RNA sequence: AAUUCCUUGUCGGGUAAGUUCCGACCUGCACGAAUGGCGUAAUGAUGGCCAGGCUGUCUCCACCCGAGACUCAGUGAAAUU
RNA sequence: GCUCGCCGGAAGACCAAGGGUUCCUGUCCAACGUUAAUCGGGGCAGGGUGAGUCGACCCCUAAGGCGAGGCCGAAAGGCGUAGUCGAUGGGAAACAGGUUAAUAUUCCUGUACUUGGUGUUACUGCGAAGGGGGGACGGAGAAGGCUAUGUUGGCCGGGCGACGGUUGUCCCGGUUUAAGCGUGUAGGCUGGUUUUCCAGGCAAAUCCGGAAAAUCAAGGCUGAGGCGUGAUGACGAGGCACUACGGUGCUGAAGCAACAAAUGCCCUGCUUCCAGGAAAAGCCUCUAAGCAUCAGGUAACAUCAAAUCGUACCCCAAACCGACACAGGUGGUCAGGUAGAGAAUACCAAGGCGCUUGAGAGAACUCGGGUGAAGGAACUAGGCAAAAUGGUGCCGUAACUUCGGGAGAAGGCACGCUGAUAUGUAGGUGAGGUCCCUCGCGGAUGGAGCUGAAAUCAGUCGAAGAUACCAGCUGGCUGCAACUGUUUAUUAAAAACACAGCACUGUGCAAACACGAAAGUGGACGUAUACGGUGUGACGCCUGCCCGGUGCCGGAAGGUUAAUU
RNA sequence: AGGACCGAACCGACUAAUGUUGAAAAAUUAGCGGAUGACUUGUGGCUGGGGGUGAAAGGCCAAUCAAACCGGGAGAUAGCU
């Protein structure tokens, strides 16, 4: 539910909030959590490689199945829990087994239902099947890219991918970017849309809120003196050059994709 | 006013110990330079 | 006009008197729509302006209480030349 | 030694860090001390630091470091696996009293506790580099129950007043006692017990998880404080004999109650919120490989062991960082009285200090303050500075507005003391007695005692009752930026930077991009509702025309065009 | 509930005076801002010089910053004093 805070003060008469009641309230299944310690944007040299990442609130890692492998063996939601990690909520589901694990939650997924992996899973949300047992034109999510290896696409809040297409051994996906892709025709994919639908409807409101997620300032760089940035510099507001990121790329359109090694798997990049 | 010098004998012997210069190539030559020297006090360890 | 050179533009308001300020005029030297335009409640150790209160800020300084300055004893510098 | 003054959320007390003998005693005054110096953190000499329980070491791990092989790199070397290090975190146990010139939870007295080794006895499935549990965790808020602690009364001892009064509702002092052990309360959490079964926990498992039945509701866990014991003790105001008037033997009364009450404890709780809140070991269980009249395990008793290093002293400062005995800087802990909302402020207690040149004089001028006739911003770049406002309660409060605000708008009234209502009220607290009872730290009734606002009425003093300290000037118009924030440490705090929001653009994951000759790492254990870059900068109404130029994105005929041949 | 309000600690540094061979190579005094947060602080760790870090001032990187410090090339060169 998207809810108005009321404008009580500067800093939240703009903060809009997604409240869903269904989430669990506690704490998360701890023999599924592991520590996840935060890098700042710095790689192993100790140098900043990614600006703006910094600070924000401890967070455990949440270790979610992404492959779906239990096959055979029905397994009911027990709870939506939040998940600090990803913006789609995860759901704690129960074998029959006895073995708990964690999973993106779809759409309309509740507690107490059921759902299931394998080649003879039904046709419902939440179900897991290699893509040629999927009927053609359907919406699916956390979709494998490669047999074996976890899903990797649409795993958004409300991301899904639709199935177009399938000639061969392979299969042709339409991504949420718009891009017309293949892949091979033994891809597990989950039916329904990964549901955090609201979570695009939040606003922020604040810049402490935007601290809080871990995200720090970004100074333009028009305001950064030449030595700094190619915009820097000038006696007031210049910018008299073209676009450029920092180190001298265009940024308003020059395209970056250079890995040539796919180029097969991709039909209708986008737009 | 706070002063550049704050002492602390963890630190200081981590940064210029005696095991800290022996790690690196770079901290044995300068080792060497000072024995060279003659120096009475190789590094600040004690 | 944080933009107007001519310029203290012209008119009105406020003052006994206002190159500032406020409201109009448009002859925009040389505004203008995300290097955003025009508004905007709240906010500001922010810029400008006007009032009440308040006063030694001032007319115009007077006296007083303390620390130095001055004298005695002890110690005893400096720039410069 | 007697006065005076100053600090008292410290200018007191105890530590870490850092320092390293500055500690105590004797002795000396050259130099050091901004003066003298008999004195000193100065010189010289001697003395002083006592631990199974405090800390370190040690066991365990975080960020991170190193890193056998390994991958990579002209060399040097880089990264990293298994591992091994790394506290600022987790992990066994001691308290009170006494004592030295200088140490003590370390010595002494009294009374305790913890972890191991060995031996005896009794009963026994023991076993991990493996599984599970536990350890184990956020912010804010809300009370309730408590204690530290304080006040008063009672009790005990002493006192009868340098000047009117003071045998009383008077004055002064004391009224203190731990860990441990026993009890398991206010309160918090959770349904127990038995049987059968199973694609899970890398194999196994009686353990964990899951499933299906049967039977009972009382089972368990956690838990401040209180009470009992510890304690016929210790301590204790004062006495009595030595008493070098420096102190030691002995003795030593009362040692209760009520009320108030924490930021400390119950509470790692409870409620609530989104930004969703370490790890590992110790510890508790489970079995595997193996060993089973052994070995090992559990309980009792006995005995032994618990090493080593630190321990003085300063530690908001004269001993640390600032060249100084320097208006500076420096983390944690303790938190009395009156007034007060208060850790503000004023005056005080415990305790500690008067800041290492003084003595006179009472000119100009400077510094820091007090007051001021009449005027009241005429000052000045500018109300700079100063003056002024200042509290609580009630009444009352405009334009505008995003309906929250604006607002404490503005403005007005009342504030002391005494008596009465009421020999102290409403309220809070709660004894005795009575009754009930699963007979206990219980429940009901009960109201003694204690504590105690606020208001009304009447009276009364002063020029003045929020009398001191403390403690908003207010209003009108307008530029800029939405806002809280950030910035030129050391002349600029702003209209500059950030900002939520918006838009363009890149990016299909071995992502773009970034750091790297490379390996690799960040991005991200993320996956287009994501991430990077760029510009704009809440919100409201909007964002027009131009693609010639430059860039970017596509295109295809033709022209031109490198190595090569 | 709040990058909410008033206000100590704590963190800052808007104004004035003093000081300017200072008590102090940036402080003192009286006012001033924030004060549950984009807060503040202890300990340890990481990022290294054409590099770091930077809510962006060319700020900061040991009282040094439009290219730190130390040693070396080195007695650089100096048509200038």
């Amino acid at each position: 539910a998207v809810v108005k805070c009321k404008p009580t003060s500067p800093g939240r008469r703009h903060v809009v909030k997604v409240v869903n009641p269904e989430l669990h309230k506690g704490k998360p299944f701890a023999p599924l959590l592991e520590k996840n310690s935060k890098s700042g944007g710095r790689n192993n040299n100790g140098r900043i490689t990614t600006r703006h990442i910094g600070g924000g609130h401890k967070q455990a890692y949440r270790i979610v199945d992404f492959k779906r492998n239990k096959d055979g063996i029905p397994a009911v939601v027990e709870r939506l829990e939040y998940d600090p990690n990803r913006s789609a909520n995860i759901a704690l589901v129960l074998y029959k087994d006895g073995e708990r694990r964690y999973i993106l939650a779809p759409k309309g997924l509740k507690a107490g239902d059921q759902i299931q992996s394998g080649v003879d899973a039904a046709i419902k949300p939440g179900n897991t099947l290699p893509m040629r047992n999927i009927p053609v034109g359907s919406t699916v999510h956390n979709v494998e890219m490669k047999p074996g290896k976890g899903g990797q696409l649409a795993r958004s809040a409300g991301t899904y991918v639709q199935i177009v297409a399938r000639d061969g051994a392979y299969v042709t996906l339409r991504l949420r970017s718009g891009e017309m892709r293949k892949v091979e025709a033994d891809c597990r994919a989950t039916l329904g849309e990964v549901g955090n639908a609201e979570h695009m409807l939040r606003v922020l409101g604040k810049a402490g809120a935007a601290r809080w997620r871990g995200v720090r300032p970004t100074v333009r760089g028009t305001a950064m003196n030449p030595v700094d940035h190619p915009h820097g510099g000038g006696e007031g507001r210049n910018f008299g050059k073209h676009p450029v990121t920092p180190w001298g790329v265009q940024t308003k359109g020059k395209k970056t994709r250079s890995n040539k090694r796919t180029d097969k798997f991709i039909v209708r990049r986008r737009s | 006013m706070k002063r550049t010098f704050q002492p602390s004998v963890l630190k200081r012997n981590r940064s210029h110990g005696f095991r800290a210069r022996m790690a690196t190539k770079n901290g044995r030559q300068v080792l060497a330079r000072r024995r060279a020297k003659g120096r009475a006090r190789l590094t600040v360890s004690k």
